């Protein structure tokens, strides 16, 4: 449960490599002055930004013709089980990345 | 100079949402 | 349950920021030479062109005489190493007279009116080597992790 | 009774850049000035000033 | 905070400025116009200003200004200053005045 | 009043380019660690994860056995220093067997079938210190002041 | 026939001209005695009136202290010896702080920031006998065999 406890957004494009967001700030002060004054204090503003990346995942499986025929005859195919295993492996990798991270990949 | 044919800006996303600091008066 | 309200205070200053509206003077006909300058640090003049009129400035080094302090500008600066700097071969705003906030390496508050001592890299530091004719204007604040000090600049 | 005041600076290039890009710089400075005034009033009410009695 | 705490000059101290006239910030006391404790004060740091004097001979233009322990100009004073005389030397009904050129600290 | 027609030839190689479509093998389940590597230069393996299954690689140093050569990719690479590099903390395309074009520091054409010797930075050199089991594939060319040599790679 | 286009550059400065619009101060309540003052030469003060408020100035002589430099105006001056001057008994414009173009008698370009030494007639000279607190600003040019130097004046 990682796609069900944290929000999921669909803004990134399938051909992007990096995203970025901004932040802003300000400073300033005030003082008590007299009628003839020439040293009023000043104010300003700031800004900054951050970054993020995207990764790709993959695996594969093998099967022979004899196994295909045996699955077709005995009524229990072997390819669908491997497809389900591949999908489960991808989902579990996503969950593990969310909840444990990866030191080499930062 | 042996670069590629695509620059960084072409494969980069700018999120359309800014964050501001909060300074309550009192 | 009972409601709550909160309070927060802004920071006072920024590196290379003009302190107040006293009688100041800005020299904008200068160009950075062979390097880059951090906003909030002192500069030195290496050569003044006889007829063209521009002045070549660079970051302060050992055994030189400071001339001014670079100031913040949203338009004429570049954002590099998460700070704001003036790059090589470009126009630079150099302040030659007035009150300005600049970077410090000291640890204790200074005495009002005393002489300013600068470090070899162009940042103010107590018991430093380089001696100037500037005086402290009575300002000792700090941003999130940057020490700042207010300095009064007299024209050379 | 007392008086308070401050100020801010801007240049023509910054005004033009703010108009062109879509993020003006003068409005933020005006907001900062007003916020500073309000916060000084709050500080005077709740913290006080010793030199000004 | 930024505010500076000033008071009348005393012995063994360096001057900073001169209080200047104002019809709104000052108060009337002792048949004079004064600045009271706990209030904002107009202090002039550089320019030309008329100042109270305790001397009797006209000064020399461009010479250095010497003050007294009380804060008033004196030809022979124990306080050294970097200010210079500006030439003016007048009097207003048994009150002696002098023109002083103030340079920034 | 006579027309003139001209003719020009293309260059034949680029750094890190796969020489031809012979038997090759690309080890693409690695990650760059501790710095950045150059396209067309050898890399070494730091450690292989027991369970996760990713190898850790970096630029070759003194007294380290090479493992492969980074190859060109218009998508996985980032442009820096006027060339293609692989940045830290990202997947890399390492070639372990096949014919590749490699950066060279030598000055004379090599001999077909001789053993390849590298420099301390993972670039081919006629008198380098690091010895490999790879052999020269025959190619030897230049692209605009950049020397390139063709190298045959076999699995460790 | 082949057409032609020509180009010519203007001069830079004239004697007594104000160099920059950078924090200057002019004392217009001055009067001239004992002769004439050349536009572009130093002046001295011989008497400060106590009550009327005028200052009596004249050309610089030996063993004196300069006070300012006469500047160039199209209304207050007279045209004599084919040049602009201030006649005796008339109001004069004296610059006491700023940047000005001044007449020179030296032959070598000056060093930026060094002290200015004057002659016994109010014109700048490299090897003079009268010491001032003024400094060179780097401008150094010539208008039709008239040498001009750039001077920074500080309020006395």
């Amino acid at each position: 449960s990682a796609l069900r406890v944290f929000p999921v957004t669909t803004e990134l494009s399938p051909t992007d490599k990096t995203f970025e967001y901004m932040t802003f700030d300000k400073v300033g002060t005030a003082q008590i002055i007299a009628d003839y004054t020439d040293d009023l204090p000043l104010v300003d503003a700031l800004g900054t930004s951050e970054f993020g990346k995207v990764f790709r995942l993959g695996n594969a499986y093998l099967i022979s013709i004899d196994e295909i025929k045996a699955g077709q005859a005995t009524g229990r195919p072997l390819s669908t089980r491997k497809a389900s295993a591949c999908q489960l492996a991808h989902d579990q990798l996503v969950n593990r990345l969310v909840f444990k991270g990866s030191a080499p990949h930062k | 100079a042996t670069m590629g044919i695509w620059t960084a800006q072409e494969l980069h996303r700018i999120k359309s949402q800014s964050y501001e600091e909060d300074y309550p008066v009192g | 349950q009972i409601n709550a309200s909160y309070q927060r205070d802004m920071a006072i200053a920024l590196p290379g920021m003009v302190a107040d509206t006293s009688k100041y003077n800005i020299d904008g006909a200068c160009v950075v030479n062979e390097g880059d300058v951090l906003v909030g640090a002192a500069v030195q003049v290496v050569q003044a062109q006889a007829v063209d009129g521009h002045k070549l400035v660079k970051a302060l080094t050992t055994g030189t005489t400071p001339y001014g302090v670079a100031i913040r500008s949203h338009w004429q600066t570049v954002n590099a190493q998460n700070q704001m700097i003036y790059e090589d071969g470009g126009a630079i705003n150099v302040m030659t007279s007035g009150r300005v906030w600049m970077l410090s390496k000291s640890t204790e508050a200074p005495t009002f009116g005393s002489a300013v001592k600068l470090d070899v890299d162009g940042q103010e530091k107590s018991d430093g080597t380089i001696e100037t004719t500037w005086t402290y204007a009575g300002g000792w604040t700090k941003y999130k992790d940057i020490q700042l000090v207010e300095v009064q600049l007299h024209q050379l």
